[PDB]
């Protein structure tokens, strides 16, 4: 039939499975190099190896692979799912596993790929119930015994392979493991390739820039942004067109295309699989938005950018980059708001972090979570990880009486051994925030962990006309007023408190509009905020920081400061 | 004329420990 | 047949689910646009995605959409619920899902709703079952797999995402996760609207006002407010007549009152006039509490979010907590009020999830207001603490700031705090942003205190005079509490003077002068001058 | 009954329930009287069993649901009215809890039982 | 001193990639004493008194056992 012979040439190949070639590299040689060439092995005078375990985060292409493997291949294919086998009559699991080895080994030299064996062979210690170490024994027994495996090779795929007998994990068995991880930027780039084959893309998408842009996508992240970019384009697209009560016009098939704007859109909207847990409700700031404070923008923006945007001349100096940046001052200076520009206009993936939100009451947990995150973000390099209000996380350890249940000893030593210990040294940028330095672990501000100490004060002159344009960007405003005078008349306000300046001249015009306007109905009076309503609303305007907390910063900023004097 | 046999599991339960703070 | 003909009319379908047009446009697309011109899709060449995983609290909607869409298309529908798929012998759950799969590929084009999927997914971490792993991993190869399925659309409903493996929200099993929330006013309506086509109305009959007093309600509520109401109405008429063992021209004057809806919202699951005195508080807040909800259009033309937070501090039994349910009553808005040590417990790392919980409902059910009643319980100073319930403490303190003012979306919810003691909190609660309005309350005036009485005696049987003024002026050092429990004890002295005389018999409608002034001559103060003094010099250092 | 319907064999019981609800709707519009609810409405949240909450949803789809109930009124019976489903609970199913819970009440059940004051107030 | 060394690698950096921006508007195929020399302004040392302090009465506690 038509559609037949469309779908018997859609059939998978090695050509679709682009993104890893070594592993591709092994899994051809054992499976199809013996079978070209017996006769090298058997002058070299060695048997191949004849068992695999395809293993990785879900969704990189372990069952592509088999699926490509079955098709390229001229040997007979054995597809075995993973709760396929079992079922209540007692011993029926293992005939089933008999009966399949046995239809394999005397149809011809073929291949067994075994889907999830994460399920059908547990840790026979751990398992309580029977049927289950029966059948993981008879699949022991029956891979590897007496009189077996004649010219027969197995393949396994599992997300876990830690959860497997280590029985079945040695030669013979499972000779080695192939490890299908997470493409880099080439192989995100081929896999885009190879997605966009048989797309009618535009002429003006580029996928490169797209490839360098995606980050923690694990290949199958990259079918979804593909998918979702052409659902927007034919959303717009139809939105012209008709409702298409019958077969869709010719007119407007012949002129279909996708354009960057699409897969912009779906990358904006997009987030790898693996954060999907973690995913953050969408705020909008930009760097526009943070008045004042250019110096420590500007180093922000370098030292997060620099080891994503240009790695080449960091291998090249033979050095790595700092991972680390704390910043304490006083309460509202603008802390969350750079992590929230960061999030927002920096390429690298985002984790958010509230003080205590990964302390559990059970034992363990809290480290258990701290692991788990950990691991999502050295995965999904390069990642950003926030941690909000240091403090209540990581104390002096010890210091005076530690936790009643030593809990919080035990969860910061986890901390402390996940942001500097054996590890893999990615691309993880540990962002801090904290208004209280004095209560934190020494052991957490060394260079390494967190390398450099960025203090945020209270905006002068100009950081205050910087905040208060920035904050008045997209509000109507006359001519007639300058905020010259409002940014000299505080001389000691903090951008929280000029928001609140700003909130309540929005709010008395607010009230004027509508006393203006409910004279129109009973029988656009002012279009924007007038000199009058600003100099009303500082009548309730008081001070957000005391003197007593702004000396207590200050001092400890001249104390660290003061060892870095003698130079 | 044929009789026939059948294994199933049962559930069993656990135990677990708890830290707690204290003043 | 009598009973086919309401078999197509109950058929559900569009324009029977209300307040999700995005979400119901966003899985139309997804099920019908495919199976409505697949040629447009062969010549773009990309597959359609295939998967969806609708979210929300229970009762929302979510198996009436997937039912309307079914029903709509011709696509055949299967539902598959949690523990009726599950067994406990081994070996058997995964051939129910397996056969289900099958028949379903087998017959025809056709779409799943598996309901209640948390129930079957435990994560297979957190879980020491070996059926339910076994079931995950067999549902995974159904979904995905060497020629796993084809031309078949899956729907999961759940109220915990997040319990979910992570494998399953992978593409290809679980494209895109579509939240159904909560509806808002608009949704409310046309929900009743829907709901309202085939029952009979009264004339003195609006929706709108009810969309307005209910605040939680949704859907299925819905739908069974109306049920009972029109179900009390029909009992209500039946038995004031004559037990016939009738005529349709005395039946049919049925109608609904709005007296029926009223307690109907009463009873399944104050007002300005109450408060007497602070009349300046009240607009303030009245204006920051309903400007940002009754004009969002002109603050969406501005571009500035409004303010959130205010802070009442002052002497006991004043009234916050009045102002506080005026508030509640006065608008749409939900209330969730929650005192000071509540919070707290001797667990580790359980106060915090008791304080995420609240403001995750509060931002649910946007627009809120939520009232911290004794903030300074909770917002102890974080320096001076020195103790194991100190750190605690500062770890509490610092999730209260990270959840009012952290990375987050900014809903409408407002935060009122309440303290008597006003200089226990750490000063970065108080820091605009989070509680920018420092409010001080009063002991109230001769003219308060009188108008505060006759807001308590609004309802009360009175005489024709009372000369509220004596009793007024001779109270100078009282509180709000303390003249309600000096009319309460007026009431009761009423009430029992009238059973003592009534008692001989088997006498005075109203309470007398006399036994007001019997009620009055015994009275408690229970604010010192101390307490004013301290509140005064606060609230001058301030 | 409640613990009559029992099947285990090959999970019967809902076959027994159906062709219950099915006699009930067959031949004309009855009273259905399950007794003894509470043994077959396992909350579906405390049980780990399989039957149970298999028997629970198979009555929550026999009482609400697509062509559910054609002019037929269903009865239950129990001693505790809390270990039941909140699901089960609701309209259109068991909309209307009774609580039949004295002295001249227990006098006219001895008249009546003794047909063919201190036997009322001692028991 | 590893900071140290980040942060003069880190000023080599944006000195390179800015002559290359000049370029299209190896200039520096080595670290010099200037980049050292701005680096070594905020230089810190991690470790203070008390605790060296600490440190050395541990270590003299565990001599004089
Ligand atoms: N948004 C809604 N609009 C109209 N009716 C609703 C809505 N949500 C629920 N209902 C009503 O509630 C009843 C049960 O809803 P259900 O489909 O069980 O909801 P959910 O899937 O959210 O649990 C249905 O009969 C339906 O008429
Ligand atoms: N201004 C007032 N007008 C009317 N009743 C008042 C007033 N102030 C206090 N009350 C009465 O005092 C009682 C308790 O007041 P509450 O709001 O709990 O006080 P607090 O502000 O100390 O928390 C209420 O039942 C209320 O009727
Ligand atoms: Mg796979
Ligand atoms: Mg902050």
């Amino acid at each position: 039939n038509r559609e037949d012979e469309e779908n018997n040439m859609n059939e998978v190949g090695y050509d679709d499975i682009g993104g890893c070639r070594k592993q591709m590299a092994q899994i051809r040689e054992m499976v199809e190099l013996p079978l070209r060439h017996p006769q090298l092995f058997k002058a070299i005078g060695i048997k191949p190896p004849r068992g695999v375990l395809m293993y990785g985060p879900p969704g990189t292409g372990k069952t592509l692979m088999a699926r490509a493997v079955a098709n390229e291949t001229g040997a007979f294919f054995f597809l075995i799912n993973g709760p396929e086998v079992m079922s209540k009559m007692a011993g029926e699991s293992e005939s089933n596993l008999r009966k399949a080895f046995e239809e394999a080994e005397k149809n011809a030299p073929a291949i067994i790929f075994i889907d999830e064996i994460d399920s059908i062979a547990p840790k026979r210690d751990k398992t309580n119930g029977e049927v289950e170490r029966r059948v993981v024994s008879q699949l022991l027994t029956l891979m590897d015994g007496m009189k077996a495996r004649s010219n027969v090779v197995v393949i396994a795929a599992t997300n876990r392979p830690n959860s497997i007998d280590p029985a079945l994990r040695r030669f013979g068995r499972f000779d080695r493991e192939v490890d299908i991880g997470i493409p880099d930027a080439t192989g995100r780039l081929e896999v885009l390739r190879i997605h966009t084959k048989n797309m009618k893309l535009a002429d003006d998408v580029d996928l490169e820039a797209l490839a360098a842009e995606t980050h923690g996508y694990v290949g199958a992240d990259i079918a979804s942004l593909c998918s979702e970019a052409a659902m927007q384009q034919i959303r717009e697209k139809m939105d012209l067109i008709d409702l298409d009560e019958d077969e869709i016009d010719a007119e407007v098939l012949d002129s279909l295309g996708v354009t960057m704007d699409n897969f912009r859109f779906a990358l904006g909207n997009s987030n790898p699989s693996a954060l999907r847990e973690t995913v953050v409700e969408s705020v909008n700031v930009t760097w526009d938005d943070v008045g004042g404070l250019d110096e420590i923008k500007e180093e922000l923006k370098e030292t997060v950018e620099y080891p994503v945007l240009h790695p080449d001349q960091y291998t090249k100096f033979g050095l790595s980059p700092s991972k680390g940046v704390l910043f304490y001052g006083p309460p509202g200076t603008g802390k969350t708001l750079l992590a929230k520009a960061v999030a927002t206009e920096v390429s690298a993936n985002f984790i958010s972090v509230k003080g205590p939100e990964l302390l559990s009451m059970w034992y363990g947990e809290s480290e258990s979570n701290i692991r788990d995150i950990f691991d999502k973000a050295r995965a999904a390099a390069p990642t950003v990880v926030f941690l909000d209000e240091l403090d209540s996380i990581a104390k002096a350890r010890g210091g005076s009486l530690g936790d009643a249940g030593g809990a919080s000893d035990r969860v910061v030593n986890q901390l402390l051994t996940e942001m500097d210990g054996m590890n893999a040294k990615k691309n993880v940028f540990v962002i801090g925030a904290t208004n209280r330095p004095d209560q934190i672990d020494p052991a957490i501000l060394r260079p390494g962990r967190l390398d450099q100490l960025i203090y945020v004060p209270l905006p002068d002159e100009n950081a205050r006309l910087s905040i208060l344009n920035a904050q008045l960007r997209k509000t109507p405003l006359e001519p007639g007023l300058e905020l010259t005078a409002i940014a000299k008349a505080t001389q000691g306000f903090s951008g929280a408190d000029l928001l609140y300046i700003v909130q309540r001249a929005a709010k008395y015009a607010i009230k004027d509009s509508i006393e203006a306007h409910r004279q129109h109905e009973a029988e656009d009076p002012v279009p924007y905020i007038t000199k009058e309503h600003f100099a009303e609303a500082m009548k309730t305007a008081k001070r957000s920081v005391s003197d007593a907390e702004l000396r207590r910063y200050e001092a400890y900023s001249q104390q660290m400061k003061a060892s870095r004097g003698q130079f | 004329a044929a009789a026939a046999a059948a294994a199933a599991a049962a559930a069993a339960a656990v135990a677990v420990a708890v830290a707690v703070a204290a003043a």
